[PDB]
């Protein structure tokens, strides 16, 4: 059964920096594009980045300063080092797969499959 | 006063009902041609 | 109806616009399969239940 599960959020301090992970199951990386989103408490889905199969990177161009999205084939699981995470930082962050092949019907988002997501808070303490 | 009906004693799995508007010495005469063609 | 217990009702015989369904801002998921939503309007269905 194809399953996206993340781990790795939590408590993080300003301006430092955290590494997220989605560990894949199901699937592997060496066909597929896998985008991260981010979700807000008051707003909606906001597109992060996508990691194509043969490496390449894009990001959300007001976003770029601060993400890095890398793979580990050997791990099948996908990385997500972010610096600097400030008050609106704080997200619950999905990893999903993006849908290039045959869609049954008008997608908003365009994914096949979704991940839980984890969920990053930054405050004080 | 109709107060008999005795044709079925089931009614199972339905696939199509409609409800329409009645078609009808010997005074009438009452032609009907049935075909099955193509379903 | 409960979920175990899930009504079904036949539509039938009868002319159904599915452009009110599509563009409806009610339903948050709205996924079809075989068929795209905008071309619903275009086919003519049959055994159709809810
Ligand atoms: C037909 O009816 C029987 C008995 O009511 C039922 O077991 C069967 O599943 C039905 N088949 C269909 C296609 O509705």
């Amino acid at each position: 059964e194809v399953q996206l599960v993340e781990s790795g959020g939590g408590l993080v301090q300003p301006g430092g920096s955290l590494r997220l992970s989605c560990a894949a199951s199901g699937f592997t990386f060496d066909d597929y594009a896998m985008s991260w989103v981010r979700q807000a408490p008051g707003k909606g889905l906001e597109w992060i980045g996508r990691m194509y199969n043969n490496g390449r990177t894009s990001y959300n161009p007001s976003l770029k300063s601060l993400v890095t999205i890398s793979r580990d084939n050997s791990k099948n699981t996908l990385y997500l080092q972010m610096n600097s995470l400030r008050a609106e930082d704080t997200a619950t962050y999905y990893c999903a797969r993006d849908n290039l092949g045959y869609r049954p019907s008008e997608n908003l988002y365009g994914m096949d499959v979704w991940g839980q997501g984890t969920t990053v808070t930054v405050s004080s303490s | 006063m109709e107060s008999e009906f005795r044709v079925y004693s089931s009614a199972n799995n339905c696939t199509f009902e409609y409800v329409s508007q009645p078609f009808l010495n010997f005074k009438n005469l009452r032609e009907f041609v049935f075909k099955n063609i193509d379903g | 109806a409960s979920v175990y217990a899930w009504n079904r009702k036949r539509i039938s015989n009868c002319v159904a616009d599915y452009s009110v369904l599509y563009n409806s801002a009610s339903f948050s998921t709205f996924k079809c399969y075989g068929v795209s939503p905008t071309k619903l309007n275009d086919l003519c269905f049959t055994n159709v239940y809810a």
